[PDB]
């Protein structure tokens, strides 16, 4: 697994380890496991799936950003 | 009727000649030998065609309002702005000589070519069946004749731009150290630059030359081959087909003229 | 005579040579139009009227050698 | 073959040809034209109350 | 078919015609078009001058 | 003899090229249409659309192709 | 025999070229499948059943001329 | 004997090259146009303006081959 | 006589073609598969998986061509 | 005679390939101009420039082989 | 006797079609390779692991192709 | 007789693969040579520097083969 | 006598064919390894490294082509 | 005897594909090493100098190709 930082100017949602995530990347939905090479892009808005170590999943609602 | 499409096909591509030495009319059959046998039947239509687009814009030349076009003034002033404009985005120069050659093209060139819409035997069905004449064939540019004749005018003005704008010496300099800008390999550039000049001509006439010809010999093939009543489906479809050609291979025309225009006084 | 065989023969060939340029030229232009509608999916009736406007022109010189192909097999044999 | 037949093929087609040139390739031509006269006339129309 | 004297005929033809638009044409009609334009552009010169 | 036997050389000309060709056109729409679906897993079915559309063009001048060769090697033989 | 030599040679035609088309209009799909399952691997499953879809056509015509290939090659031998 | 079928083998080998170079680079080009085009769905008419621009000389060379293949099959043919 | 030679070049013919389409349509699909690993170092497995459940595929109209061309060349 | 009619084959080749290897170089290159171009659409004029006089230098070889292929047909035979 | 002839032929295009295979397999396997590693180096060794387990396959009908050939070469003079 | 015309075929063959050779080499170089340029105009000069020294070794096979094939023609004849 | 025409004419495909598998395997490898060069200095001597490593496998059935060509061409003739 | 034109047929055959592979081969490479210069231009020498290293590389088999081909026309022809 891997740790996973979602974080705004303002404040932070989330943080510890997850297994996987999907998300809306600008030029097509896109899917990180561990290990994955070195990568940036903008996201669209929308939900962005998360699963924590334990298989236990939840949402988040993003309004955009860069991954 | 004698025929078998399969030599009927073969009469329609025959060419109803002169002999300037005899004034008469070739037949068929037999083709005489010489350089001077005009194509009647091309000279005919091709006029027939250019002076009816001559015609058509004078008419409005001669009243063109500066208030609100007339339903069909303003076709005109549509096409005449289309040319314009494509004049302007691609020509920059002084030359006024430029635009009106162009239009000239372009309209001239849709019609030759738009002449073979129409079904491939009816007019020498009554070229024969009743005004009395051997026969006939009615697209002036499925003919070499037209086409190379207009490339090589276009060949002709590049000779007078080409030296009106950079004078002899730098037309040769051009001709003689590009493009490899050694004087070290002068007469290879001297090869290459003037078969590249002979290219325009050459590609110019016979792209829209082997396009018509072929659009015309579909059409004679699908009329004679087939049962009469089974060539519905798929002279149809040639036929929608066509219109893109005779539109575009006349645009091409005009483009091309004006770019090779263009970079010749550039 | 033989002289039929070897007219049919080089029908043959006209002919798989046009249909081997029609599909793959037309393939490629189609694919990078599957792109573009992939990103646009709201553009696709632009994209997909701008799309002939060429594909005519890619299947013009396959459209010449398959009427000759004809002519070759129907009308000289 | 039939010749006049042929003829009667040719015609079908024709007929057929003009009937899908009335109904795809006159109304774009019909329609900018309009919309020309259209562009003509506004632009003569404000630009003269501009005068005003 | 073959290389002919038609070329020649046809190129006079061309020629000619290429005049009878040049003078009588062209501009006759890109005159009409951009006095039009003048006095359509020359109305904003109300909104440039008296407004000022 | 040879009148009835090059004629399947011809056919074979015939449809080995229109094979490839069909092939290779089919082949590269396709790898677009699957990058374009693995992209955007909602427009599936609408890609699949467009591809069934341009996919009958790529094919046109191949069909002709193995229709002509059936032709040449069931009716000259 | 002066005749069935020369067949085995337009059925190594046939059934050669369509192994080129059929290898690589195969290949290239397969390709962006694969792009496309690294990027989304929870949707390995649903693009897989996308490729067997194309991956049919792109075949069909060289499975035409594999089977006519086999009956040039044996049966007509 | 010699006089004729040769002939048409040539034409044959002209306008099939013809047919290959001539779809091939068109393709090409208009692969580009469109994904341009998609990237920038507002400058459709300067793009296309530039297509037609380049594209008559793509045709430029193979359609030398093709009426001259039309010479031999008909001026000769 | 004339007939074993031209044999075995309508076998050699079979054979040329085979290799060449299984060696580019391989080549073809392992880089992408090479890229798609550097890409997730991690599902290499997985992806190896659909890379033969595919490389099966390719490889059958080859092999069929490499089998007729051993029984034409031995068999006959 | 085929000491004359055997050279039509001899033009036929020489420059039906010199087409296509023009026509699809020339592809190529108006290919990556148009990509420019939808990318600095306000650069055009200035890599317009630039293509033709790269592309001359693509025709070199092509349009003397197409000299060579006329001065056969007509010279030589 | 003639024999000889075209089995040195034979051998010749039965290696020559593999080499090409070969070659533009390998070639095209190596440039993803090194532009994996070249993206990130630490990975570099589990790269030539899984590049020399796919190129073991590129290279399967190229080499049973010369062994093939070889054979014709020697053994069958 | 036809000896002197075989040599007329093997002029023709070099040359024409010459002509594909050069013109696809310098449409491949001046591609990317017209989308670096396009990236960076400032450069437009050093980058035409480069893309000569380039094209020089480019073109030196191919010029190699095109000088033998006038050489058959006019020297050997 | 006759042997020797076809000796040479079997060589000279080979090792055409040997050439052309040769230099494109070569090129793409290099294409790459010069693009990520670009990408990562300070990493180019890793990368000539394993661009040599697997450049070694490009070259081996072309090697074997161009030894065999030298075999026929000069130990056998 | 017939011997000599079977030669220069095969010499000439051999040294065309030898500028086919060459050539593109070539041109690809300068394509990556010219859109590597555009991305980073102060190297230069240092790509100027890999771009030689591995275009020594390349031209190995061509040139050997050369060398045959030539030997073949003024060495045994």
């Amino acid at each position: 697994t891997y740790h996973l930082d979602v974080v705004s100017a303002e404040q932070q949602m989330f943080s510890g380890l997850v297994e996987k995530i999907q998300v809306t990347g600008s030029e097509g939905e896109l899917g990180i496991y561990p290990g994955h090479a070195p990568l940036l892009t903008a996201i669209k808005p929308g939900m962005i799936r998360i699963v924590k170590q334990h298989g236990h999943e939840e949402f988040i609602y993003l309004s955009g950003g860069i991954l | 009727e004698n025929m078998t499409p399969q030599d009927y096909i073969g009469h329609h591509l025959n060419n109803l000649q002169l002999d300037l030495r005899t004034f008469s009319l070739v037949d068929p059959q037999n083709p005489p030998a010489t350089f001077w046998t005009i194509n009647i039947d091309s000279m005919f239509f091709s006029v027939v065609l250019g002076l009816l687009f001559l015609v058509l814009f004078r008419s409005v030349a001669k009243k063109a309002t500066s208030g609100v076009p007339g339903k069909f003034q303003t076709a005109i002033e549509l096409v005449i702005g289309f040319v314009n404009g494509s004049v302007k985005d691609m020509y920059h120069g002084k030359s006024k000589l430029i635009a009106p050659l162009a239009l000239t093209i372009f309209v001239w060139v849709f019609l030759m070519n738009l002449m073979d819409l129409l079904p491939i035997d009816l007019l020498p069905y009554i070229a024969e069946h009743v005004l009395g004449l051997p026969a006939l064939r009615v697209v002036p540019s499925a003919d070499v004749n037209v086409t190379l004749s207009m490339a090589l005018g276009v060949f002709i003005l590049i000779l007078f731009y080409s030296i009106k704008m950079k004078g002899i010496g730098g037309f040769t300099k051009e001709l003689t150290l590009q493009p490899f800008n050694h004087w070290a390999f002068i007469p290879v550039n001297l090869i290459l630059e003037g078969v590249s000049l002979l290219s325009k001509p050459v590609s110019l006439g016979l792209r829209l030359f082997g396009n018509m010809y072929a659009g015309e010999l579909i059409f004679i093939l699908i009329a004679g081959l087939l049962p009469w009543w089974s060539q519905w489906i798929l002279n149809v479809p040639w036929a929608i087909f066509h219109i893109l050609i005779i539109t575009l291979q006349a645009f091409i025309f005009m483009v091309l003229t004006i770019v090779y225009l263009s970079m010749a006084s550039e | 005579n033989l002289n039929m065989d070897l007219l049919y023969m080089a029908a043959a060939v006209m002919m798989g040579l046009a249909a081997i340029g029609a599909a793959i030229g037309i393939g490629i232009l189609g694919g990078k139009f599957l792109e573009g509608a992939a990103r646009q999916p709201d553009l696709i009736p632009l994209l997909r009227t701008q799309f002939f406007i060429v594909m005519g022109l890619v299947d013009a010189i396959p459209m010449i050698a398959v009427g000759l192909g004809l002519y070759v097999m129907f009308a000289v044999a | 073959m039939n010749l006049n037949a042929t003829i009667l093929g040719q015609a079908i087609a024709f007929v057929l040809f003009v009937l899908f040139a009335m109904k795809y390739v006159w109304p774009p031509l019909m329609a900018a034209i309009e919309k020309r006269q259209k562009e003509i006339a506004d632009g003569l129309a404000s630009a003269e109350r501009a005068h005003k």
